């Protein structure tokens, strides 16, 4: 979170935390009403953002789904959009926690170690974080759609 | 190293589900508490050094640890006082923010208990140093303040025990 | 923090090598120096080069330069390819 | 008499190398798997 | 920088133990300080244990 | 380390008081045989290398295990060269720190620098104990061969090769 | 010399020299003109000193004198004498800057090295500077040659 | 850090005796194997990340130790396991070389079970991935191949139980 | 404190399923060597003695821990060995009846290298003495048996190290 | 626990070696005194409540440790403090009489000074009795004897510091 | 002390002591006979190098006594005094020790933080020391007034 | 000793020692120049005593050294003959310490425990320190052979 990290950069340097510093942890405090309020949209709409998800990824990339795909047959379809289901809920503690620092020590650090030792095509799962975000942006304004999307595009961008 | 909001999003992810209403519950109890921590830790931070100069001449000041075969007799070793009582006053000012003991047992508490006996320090005057410093934390900061604030000393001095 | 904090002579940590960096400095040098061991011949390990140029920052230029001529180094050329001069503020 | 102490783990000091023994060693020490070359480094040795 | 080891050195007898267990992958588990404690045992008389 | 002086000083800054008559006496003590005390050391720097070369020889004429095969026990005796040139070795540390620790006139230098892993460093390496404090004693008796007319020398060089003798011993009583 | 040693070994703490130093060099600086007088009687039995130097190093190793050894031939033993000579040169600028380093810096620090790429046995060198020691002390008087005396055997434990 | 030579050196050489027809006789033990030995090191090399990769989706790839709360859940925490797995593969196919089981103690074994219990490691299914990851060895190699390298992975196995 | 059946049970039992055909194949492969492990364990008894007379003979019965200032010297220090070699003999047979080396570490190597080290006992000696025992228990139990019963020895001599 | 002759019977057998004249000479030098310890211990024990009434009556006896809140105010405290000073008076007399201190670490100086920060007493008021009682002691047995029986009360001191 | 850092000098270069260090081993111990009777001199003299040395002091920072001061009233000038007592005192090790070795470890290492964390003006007990100084070398002679001064103003320089 | 036994009998106590036990520590030091005359007469004749020693003892028990005795062979005749030694050397202790606590924790204490792992038979070298003892009571008067004698009869006593 912003408070956690906030804390060990001024941990880290033997002194206290700046007016910028705590200017900002109270900064996000008195966010945090609007951002339960963006994490129970999501909460709660998993249903079709996982599944319309999956939707879009397929059709971009029926490599994947096709027999041959790491996702094939009814097994690996249901665990492809099981990931999905996963980073779609570390999006919603990203939010809360006002950083990806959640997501980063989980699905993103090391990923790649993973995908590639499971023979999934990491890009493809890139493509299906992708296909995700359209669906969250649409589902809110466009002034919690600049954060909800913004989440998602930090995971497309370390998962490459 | 976990904050309030850490510990939350953990305990509601190492079971796989979403952030329900129990979760959310207590983080809106922090949020509600975010704007006196601040203030709480901003006061801290000014009168950090006549903090410590109210505790260790409240506590153990005059007492014969201080005076010669005390152990805070040399002034090597009492200058290592008010710089072992500043991470006290200065980690649970951290504990406070992040409302979460965890980093003090991260970074304090672990190896400290076990340092103390090896070097020969008192731990019965370490924590009613920590004790009186908990005291005029409380004159600063208010009463609730000092209630947060406060309830981290102790869980210092319960572990330093 | 920086490393002016109020330490002098007679101050619990060690008398050490005071540097004039502000909090998270982004000044560095450019030097040149060589800087013969004086060590091996009782310690006979392996040999290095000992003329180097590098990059060293504003942080630690001035602890690097006092011990490059403790070790009895000669400093051929340094600069200061990056950061301002007479800056106030913007060092950080 | 010393009044502290700080644990004798069992430590075999080296003796000598051997053909079939460093380059076992040398791409041990890097992390990595014996090569094409260090491996059959091992091998023909072994025909001796 | 390399480590240190026994073969590479002349060592010193103070630190024998301490450093052989530091030159080991169980060394970021000694979540208590190893050297700090057993520099200062070589001063103080027997503990109570 | 701490010399006899700097002891002395210790001693009475515990107690925070000054330094009386009887503390005084200690430091005289040091005074009058510190002069004797250099001789001892500059007869031990003139005659470094050879008291070593006596001391092995009088060691394995002994102790000829020690210059054996070890047995099945992977023991660390003067077996092979390289066993022997590192345990000629041990016999330099002994004979430098016993020759500074007869200058402090204090075994401060000896259990802080020599005795504290001792225990610890020669039982990772199997090391004799047993004839590791016997050849610190064949030097103290050839040291002592040169001064023995008299004999208020001798308790001088006594000091530090007994110190390490009974600090190396498991107890047997 | 002693006072380099007090400069350098205070300079490296960052401090001006302390109480005890400033005697250090106080008494090595009263003790002055009596090693600049010592150093002009050696100076004046140098002839006198290495031609009794050969006297013994060559009766106790004639090894080294004869056919075969290093030291067989005349233009090997002039350089022979120069080796002595060079040597007790070095050992009056350790008798004026009152310690090891003018024995150290020079002579002592690789010397071995030296030896060995020469055919020198490093063993006979030690016996050298023994010999010349043992030769010093017949024209000298005893006042002054334990004066010199820890000079030469800081040179054999410089060797081995 | 003794091969097969070298512990036939050392036991010859801790008694004081020279190479008698026992000692040889072992070293020509050891000399018959090398042949099999560098092929077993060979392909082991090739398919070191498909042995892995095998390993782990036959012994605890949808257990629960790969869901959340299991061992295995965070991607650090599952990438850790592969960079685990490589060494028990890499360092048996040292001790398949070397023709002796001491560099595994020597490197791997020791503070191992120790540190397991610190992070909290489950030597439980520790050990069933490094059997799969022997099974999976077995087919590579041949039979007495995998006779070799698979008394590598026990002697971990029985080590770091 | 748990056998091979214990230990098949325990993890059969800690996934809440019923005995499949995984945890019955290794539960039969214990049965099948339920005949070795008695006449193992049957020789071993009787030999007690004579065992731990041929490791201290053959290992550290000369070596100059055996003579004084050794750590072996006096009579109740000698005595304390073969009372103490008596132990791994010992132990090391209930590790090769119930397959399982939780019983080593639960009642022997806990607090043990933390332990030699207090008194000052070398553990390089220990080891080799524990070697020399395996080697002739090998003799009595013959190969395989032996191959059993040296699987605990080492057990003890790893996690002792 | 070793007197002087134990202690060079110690050291002339732990190299294995006789008694040689170094050995003896220490022990000729101990027999000389062993006529003035023994009438060093007769005065000391008819005089130890005297001694150690005489310490505290002069070193903290009417010191703010003796009034309330002072380390020594009730009187199962203060009756403590001389149950306390009876062991250092004691004990020291055994080091006096054995001639070496091995007594004292071996019985009292171990866990003492871990003790006191446990409870809480002050160890700069305890070495101050304890000098204190080191200087009657000098007035009774004289001078030598008190340098000796001196000797091991600055040994208790330093340690217990 | 000259003796224990002689050799712990000597220590770290792995080498025994040199001429340099064992003449001056030599040469101090013969000036120990002369260093306790400087000792003998201020150790009764304390009532007055202290009770004089706090004259100058206060007659020189009347702030320091005056009300505001750190050192003000019945209780804070008779601990105003101690410390004058401590450093006296530090001053005769000194002088035994023929280094300020014992005044560096006890009342000079870290000595700005205690006082500093006293509220006491550091400055304030350097001008106490100063004091101190001209009654001590007020008490003896030339040659000794450039000893016992000379480790009170190595004291002043540590403390500032 | 009786020094250190009789310390710790009063250390456990709780009290000082009584004169019947300061005037046996003044009447056993006074008695220590005998002591070192008694154990200096068994120093230089273990030759004889051991020699002799196991003279009588092959005579009295030829078992032990028949073929399948423990002590057969030349190898365990040697060592049958060092444990002798040993407990000849330990009486000398016991002398000098006018006590048999060395002969206690060194010889005594769990012998039978290393005997009977040994193999040996415990009552032959039982035997064998009764034929030390009258080699060893032969060799001094009748005030001495009563102490002498004394401690191999407790020897001889514990040791079955
Ligand atoms: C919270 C962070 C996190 C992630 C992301 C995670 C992933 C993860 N993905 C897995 C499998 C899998 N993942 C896929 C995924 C895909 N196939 C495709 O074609 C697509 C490109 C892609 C999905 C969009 C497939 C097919 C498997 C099964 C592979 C197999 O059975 O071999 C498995 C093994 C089975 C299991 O335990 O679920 C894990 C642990 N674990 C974590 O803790
Ligand atoms: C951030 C968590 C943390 C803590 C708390 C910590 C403590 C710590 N306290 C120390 C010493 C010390 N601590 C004290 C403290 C005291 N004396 C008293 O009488 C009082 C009861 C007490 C003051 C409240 C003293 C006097 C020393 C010096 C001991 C010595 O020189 O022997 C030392 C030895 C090294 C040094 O100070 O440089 C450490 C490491 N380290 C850590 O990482
Ligand atoms: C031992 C030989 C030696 C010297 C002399 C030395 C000088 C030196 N002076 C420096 C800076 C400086 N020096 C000054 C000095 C001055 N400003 C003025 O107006 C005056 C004319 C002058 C004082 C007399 C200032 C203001 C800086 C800081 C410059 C900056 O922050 O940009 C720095 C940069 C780093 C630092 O201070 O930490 C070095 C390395 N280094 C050495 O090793
Ligand atoms: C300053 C105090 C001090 C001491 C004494 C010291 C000893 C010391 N002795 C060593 C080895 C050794 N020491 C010996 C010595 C002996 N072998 C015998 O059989 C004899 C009993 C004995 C000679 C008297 C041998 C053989 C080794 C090498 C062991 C091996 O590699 O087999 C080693 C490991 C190699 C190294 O130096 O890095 C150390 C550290 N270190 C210290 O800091
Ligand atoms: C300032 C310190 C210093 C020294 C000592 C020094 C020595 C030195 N000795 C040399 C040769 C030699 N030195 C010797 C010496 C000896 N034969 C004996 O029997 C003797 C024991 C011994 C002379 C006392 C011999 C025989 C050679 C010629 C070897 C050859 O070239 O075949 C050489 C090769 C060139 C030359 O002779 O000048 C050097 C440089 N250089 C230095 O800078
Ligand atoms: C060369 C000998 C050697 C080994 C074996 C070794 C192991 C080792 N494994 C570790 C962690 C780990 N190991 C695992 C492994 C597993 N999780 C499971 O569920 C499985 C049962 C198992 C895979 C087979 C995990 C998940 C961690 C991370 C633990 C954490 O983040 O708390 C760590 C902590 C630091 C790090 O990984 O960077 C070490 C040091 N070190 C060594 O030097
Ligand atoms: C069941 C698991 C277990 C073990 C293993 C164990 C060991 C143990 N070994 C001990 C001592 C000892 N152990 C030895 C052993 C040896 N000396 C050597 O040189 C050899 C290397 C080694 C024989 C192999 C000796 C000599 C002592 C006595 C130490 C002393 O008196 O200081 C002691 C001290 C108390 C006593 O023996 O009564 C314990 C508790 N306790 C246990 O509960
Ligand atoms: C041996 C080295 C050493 C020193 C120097 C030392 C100083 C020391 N000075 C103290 C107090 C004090 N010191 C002063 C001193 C002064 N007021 C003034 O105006 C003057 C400038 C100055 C004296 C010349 C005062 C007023 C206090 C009491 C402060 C208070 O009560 O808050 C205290 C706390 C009370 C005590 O335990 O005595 C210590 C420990 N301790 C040491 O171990
Ligand atoms: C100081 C107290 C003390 C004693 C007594 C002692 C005895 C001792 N006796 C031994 C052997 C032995 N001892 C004997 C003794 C005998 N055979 C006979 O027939 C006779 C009855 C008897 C002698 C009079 C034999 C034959 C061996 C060798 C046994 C073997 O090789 O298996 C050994 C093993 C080898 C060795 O290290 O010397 C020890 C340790 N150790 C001690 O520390």
């Amino acid at each position: 979170s912003i408070v956690t990290k906030s804390i060990v950069n001024a941990d880290a340097e033997a002194r206290y935390l700046s007016p910028g510093e705590l200017d900002r942890i109270k900064s996000f405090v008195l966010s945090g009403q609007r951002r339960l309020r963006i994490a129970q949209t999501l909460t709660e709409n998993r249903e079709r953002i996982v599944k319309q998800g999956g939707q879009q990824l397929f059709q971009r990339r029926p490599d994947v789904v096709s027999p041959g795909g790491n996702a094939y047959g009814e097994e690996m379809t249901a665990t492809c959009l099981r990931d999905l289901d996963y980073y779609l809920r570390l999006v919603t503690y990203g939010i809360i926690a006002g950083d990806v620092t959640p997501i980063e020590e989980i699905g993103l650090v090391g990923v790649k170690e993973m995908y590639s030792a499971l023979g999934t095509p990491i890009s493809g799962v890139a493509e299906g974080i992708r296909c995700m975000k359209d669906v969250a942006c649409s589902l809110l304004s466009g002034e919690d759609a600049a954060e909800v999307g913004f989440y998602f595009d930090y995971t497309l961008a370390a998962m490459q | 190293m976990q904050d309030a909001i850490t510990s939350v999003i953990n305990a509601a992810d190492v079971q796989g589900k979403y952030l329900d209403a129990n979760s959310v519950e207590k983080l809106r109890g922090y949020f509600q508490t975010g704007e006196l921590r601040v203030r709480a830790a901003a006061t801290i931070a000014a009168n950090a050094a006549t903090i410590i100069k109210e505790a260790v001449a409240k506590s153990l000041l005059y007492s014969d640890i201080t005076r010669p075969g005390g152990n805070m007799y040399t002034t090597r070793r009492y200058a290592a006082c008010i710089r072992d009582l500043d991470y006290y006053l200065r980690y649970a000012t951290y504990g406070m923010l992040a409302g979460d003991p965890s980093i003090l047992d991260e970074r304090v508490l672990n190896g400290l208990k076990e340092t103390y006996n090896s070097l020969g320090v008192p731990i019965g005057a370490t924590i009613q140093a920590i004790q009186a410093m908990k005291e005029v934390t409380g004159s600063l900061v208010g009463s609730d303040a000092g209630k947060e604030m406060g309830l981290y000393f102790d869980y210092i001095c319960s572990g330093l025990s | 923090a920086y490393d002016m904090d109020g330490t002098g002579a007679g101050s619990l940590e060690p008398r050490g090598i005071k540097s004039s960096a502000v909090e998270k400095d982004s000044r560095c040098f450019k030097v040149t120096f060589v800087l013969p061991s004086q060590s091996r011949l009782y310690t006979f390990r392996e040999l290095q080069n000992v003329y180097t140029t590098k990059m060293v920052p504003f942080s630690s230029w001035y602890a690097e330069q006092q011990r490059i001529q403790k070790m009895g180094g000669k400093i051929l050329k340094v600069e200061l390819v990056a950061g301002g001069q007479m800056r106030s503020v913007g060092n950080q | 008499v010393t009044k502290a102490s700080g644990g004798s783990p069992v430590v075999k000091p080296q003796l000598y190398k051997t053909a079939s023994m460093l380059t076992i060693a040398q791409a041990e020490q890097q992390d990595r798997f014996l090569e094409l070359g260090e491996l059959n480094q091992l091998v023909s040795f072994l025909n001796t | 920088p390399y480590i240190r080891g026994f073969g590479e050195e002349p060592q010193e007898c103070r630190n024998w133990g301490t450093q052989i267990d530091l030159f080991q992958y169980s060394a970021p588990f000694r979540k208590v300080p190893q050297s700090i404690t057993l520099f200062s045992d070589y001063l103080k008389a027997l503990p109570d244990q | 380390m701490q010399d006899i002086i700097t002891s002395v000083i210790n001693q009475y800054d515990l107690s925070g008081r000054y330094l009386d008559i009887k503390g005084i006496n200690q430091i005289n003590n040091y005074f009058d045989t510190g002069l004797k005390r250099l001789m001892i050391a500059k007869l031990i720097n003139k005659e470094a290398t050879n008291l070593i070369k006596e001391a092995s020889e009088l060691l394995f004429i002994e102790q000829p295990e020690l210059l054996r095969p070890c047995g099945n026990a992977f023991i660390g005796n003067a077996y092979t060269t390289r066993r022997y040139a590192a345990c000629i070795r041990d016999i330099e540390y002994y004979l430098r720190y016993s020759a500074y620790s007869i200058i402090a006139g204090n075994n401060s230098i000896l259990d802080e620098r020599v005795l504290d892993g001792l225990k610890e460093t020669y039982n990772s390496l199997l090391v004799p104990i047993g004839p590791t404090i016997r050849v610190i004693q064949l030097l103290k008796e050839i040291i002592q061969k040169k001064f023995s007319t008299e004999n208020i020398e001798n308790a001088i060089i006594a000091e530090p090769f007994d110190y390490l003798a009974i600090n190396l011993s498991d107890k047997n009583l | 010399s002693l006072v380099t040693q007090v400069i350098l070994s205070a300079d490296d703490e960052l401090r001006y020299p302390t109480a005890g130093e400033l005697e250090t060099i106080s008494s090595y600086l009263k003790t002055g003109e009596y090693r600049i007088r010592l150093i002009s009687i050696l100076q004046g039995k140098e002839q006198e000193i290495i031609r009794l130097a050969s006297k013994k190093i060559f009766q106790l190793h004639p090894e080294y004198i004869a056919p075969g050894g290093n030291a067989s031939g005349a233009r090997q033993r002039a350089l022979c004498l120069r080796d002595y000579g060079w040597y007790l040169r070095l050992i009056t600028y350790a008798i004026l800057a009152g310690d090891k380093e003018p024995l150290e810096k020079i002579g002592i620090i690789g010397v071995r090295e030296m030896y060995n790429s020469l055919g020198v046995p490093i063993i006979g060198m030690i016996d050298a500077i023994k010999c010349l020691k043992e030769a010093t002390v017949e024209v000298i008087s005893q006042e002054e040659e334990d004066f010199v005396a820890p000079y030469y055997d800081y040179i054999i434990q410089g060797m081995s």
